[PDB]
DNA sequence: ATCAATATCCACCTGCAGATTCTACCAAAAGTGTATTTGGAAACTGCTCCATCAAAAGGCATGTTCAGCTGAATTCAGCTGAACATGCCTTTTGATGGAGCAGTTTCCAAATACACTTTTGGTAGAATCTGCAGGTGGATATTGAT
DNA sequence: ATCAATATCCACCTGCAGATTCTACCAAAAGTGTATTTGGAAACTGCTCCATCAAAAGGCATGTTCAGCTGAATTCAGCTGAACATGCCTTTTGATGGAGCAGTTTCCAAATACACTTTTGGTAGAATCTGCAGGTGGATATTGAT
């Protein structure tokens, strides 16, 4: 039976995923989340959200999450290893500034 | 069959991987998922406490995609494409 | 014909440390801080007059300011102090 | 009979009042905003000055200098992350030693 | 007399007189000079006419007429100086640039 | 009613550099975006220079010098060259 | 001599030492100068950017606490 | 004869400079530097510097590196190396920012 | 452990350079009163646009199994970098000369703001136009097994 | 290497959603005259900073030796990815009410402008405080050979 060995369809998945620009995170999901973060702040007065408002929150937050991954896997490389790991990720929030 | 009671598990794990996976990522530790929501989580509750707070001064009730790029914009990212 | 904000911060300082005094360095220090927290309030403050396409920066502007510049804590408490400040000028 | 005085301020709220008119933030100042940023200004000046006396007083020194100035700001998680992007002259950096340096 | 606009008599296609009102609308100093939304509208147009270029460009390789954000972002982060200046600038519908670092490839 | 942009002068220099292409209106919403950046980012530096250098009038040698200042390299010498021959070409 | 020479390998050991670094490589004394040179190569430009705006020919304190400024670093004390 | 084992010492001095506030790099090297950048930058206009200047430029430069160092060091033992090299202080500068 | 070697800690001390206090007289800001101008809140109001509820329907997520691949742990040899000594050389300190260059006042032309109507040019729908999305297929390229 | 399985590449197509073009009315740019400002030229201070020249003074460059660190090599258990099977959850047009948000008026409390008397905050000297550096010695502490 055909089958893949681990990595190729991983690097196809990232050239895939690099070409196209299409958001990565359901709607539904990501806005549930969004309002439910918003109620929080409002003492549970409720506001309500453009459209507009959850797509750029959307985009500026899944821009952000692919900027982090590429910074943390230049630390993974840089430890000599392939897999990500949330050590990785946390070194690159302290050297930016986000947790220092 | 397992059904969700926190809404940051609907951001899934093969969302995660494909985000990953625009960042170039080859191989991700399962440890990766729960970070990556705790990260998006504070990123999210800082934007948000912005955001509202730029509605609540213009004594509105929506907010709109302005007070996100202007919530943003205080935390040192500049949205493109929503000021129409 | 230069002027600073020495006199009032050695005042805030003869409050908080009676027994205690600041090198011209350390003074140095304390005024570009003021400078700086004044200019980063000012600076939010004018873009949220801006937004809302209001002319007039009142008390209610620096409020909002405070509470996107400042974290937490810090801006509770000096949210607090400026609402006494204020209201009690506003009893003449 | 000083804005300060019956704002009960040590910061000077005319003087406030006038650099946000000579600053170029806005056509009009309020009566109010004056006041309010003087007293922010008076409050935030206040904890700094507490903060890094108690510095000085744990180096047994009477006088304030910017090293206790810069203990002052990285100690404190609020003030550390408010001047995160800021430098102070003289100030030197927290003493920190990573575990896995030193010996066995 | 007829009126020209100052845009034709310095020669451009950017507004002078809106830049100019909106340098005195947004508190940058109580007097404008005269020739300074001249040359703050030049400066706009150039920008605008260096950034369309990278991105036509862009549009042209992947085979399109019309230019999408897709090919702003291409255009950004393939130039060396257009990507230090737009550095902390988040294009929605971006993506990002192809890029497979050496280790990772078969 | 109305909301102003710069979408016409954004089209007129398209046409002019890539005639047979056009743009969405989703890329021309992230160019009203640069424009708007773009100007802020230099009327914010001219704004600081004039008051500096204590003096109330944004001319444009403050716009000159805020360009070098903001921008890298050759986009700075193209941008301040364009905009010297505006204002030479406008003075006539 | 070189005047980027001038910075000299026991000056760059008490910088890192002040980092907290415990082992230094040979080879990071000719990359710091590298650093050090860019860094002031862009803060100097600015600064007498700045100067040269003010039609002065002395550059201030001020010019390079603003030069500092506009590359985000915020210096107390001038 | 005595003799300390390599580290002790090092670990002397890391506390000996964090615990001082001193500038490390000694003013006139520096300040020479920073005259030949400036001469070379005017392209051959020179100006003069005014004392506190050299000085604020000396303080900023050097909490530049040093700040450069902690940074590059969090990755240097993350590769779970003690000796600090060139490629930590490069991908340091990569992830700030800096290029 | 034991002890020797070396370093750092802590308590003193007292001047001297730096900080604090004080006297001053002065423009210079700050305060006050008054004579207006205005920006923005209140009060509707028509009207988008946001929330919600419908429940199919496909498009994805989830769970399990199994192959094979990685991160972690361990060893070890060569060599890089730390420690330590000396001696000279570059830096630091202090004064000195004086040139040039900031900083202050003071006119006035030139440049800007203001206020009055005149002309358009830019915006907003509505009416035309067309490039690309999403679906299909054939060819090419890549991969995995041997 | 071939040889088969599979995926990605790349072009076709057409209808429609989104783009472009088209038409008209008013906010707003332009014109002219007028009525404040300003930022600059000119002109004598005074700093301030550059150059210099010593000699005191510590710090840098050079060399030698060895500790122990890095980079390489090896193993393995568990983990991650690929592949496939079900079932749910997000998507997707529509509909409707209405909340809430622009758009307009109307003023009135509040801010601005001007011309007044006062109080304060900055500078230059100066007298007078003290805090702390730098130097000394002796008491614990740390490190390293054994």
């Amino acid at each position: 039976p055909h089958r893949y060995r681990p990595g190729t369809v991983a690097l196809r998945e990232i050239r895939r995923y690099q070409k196209s620009t299409e958001l990565l995170i359901r709607k539904l999901p990501f806005q549930r989340l969004v309002r439910e973060i918003c109620v929080k702040f409002t003492r549970g007065v409720d506001f309500n959200w453009q459209a507009q408002a959850l797509l750029a929150l959307q985009e500026a937050a899944e821009a952000f999450l692919v900027h982090l991954f590429e910074d943390a896997y230049l630390l993974t490389l840089h430890a000599k290893r392939v897999t990500i790991m949330p050590k990785d990720i946390q070194l690159a929030r302290r050297i930016r500034g986000e947790r220092a | 069959r397992k059904v969700l009671r926190d809404n940051i598990q609907g951001i899934t794990k093969p969302a995660i991987r494909r985000l990953a996976r625009r960042g170039g990522v080859k191989r991700i530790s399962g440890l990766i998922y729960e970070e990556t929501r705790g990260v998006l989580k504070v990123f999210l509750e800082n934007v948000i406490r912005d955001a509202v707070t730029y509605t609540e001064h213009a004594k509105r009730k929506t907010v709109t995609a302005m007070d996100v790029v202007y919530a943003l914009k205080r935390q040192g990212r500049t949205l493109y494409g929503f000021g129409g | 014909r230069k002027e600073s904000y020495s006199i009032y911060v050695y005042k805030v300082l003869k409050q908080v440390h009676p027994d205690t005094g600041i090198s011209s360095k350390a003074m140095g220090i304390m005024n570009s801080f003021v400078n700086d927290i004044f200019e980063r309030i000012a600076g939010e403050a004018s873009r949220l007059a801006h937004y809302n396409k209001r002319s007039t920066i009142t008390s209610r502007e620096i409020q909002t300011a405070v509470r996107l510049l400042l974290p937490g804590e810090l801006a509770k408490h000096a949210v607090s102090e400026g609402t006494k400040a204020v209201t009690k000028y506003t009893s003449a | 009979k000083t804005r300060s005085s019956r704002a009960g301020l040590q910061f000077p709220v005319g003087r406030v009042h006038r650099l946000l008119r000579k600053g170029n933030y806005s056509e009009r100042v309020g009566a109010g905003a004056p006041v309010y940023m003087a007293a922010v200004l008076e409050y935030m000046t206040a904890e700094i000055l507490e903060l890094a006396g108690n510095a000085a007083r744990d180096n047994k020194k009477t006088r304030i200098i910017p090293r206790h100035l810069q203990l002052a700001i990285r100690n404190d998680e609020e003030m550390n992350k408010l001047l995160g992007r800021v430098t102070i002259a003289q100030g030197g950096v927290l003493p920190n030693i990573q575990a896995v340096l030193l010996p066995k």
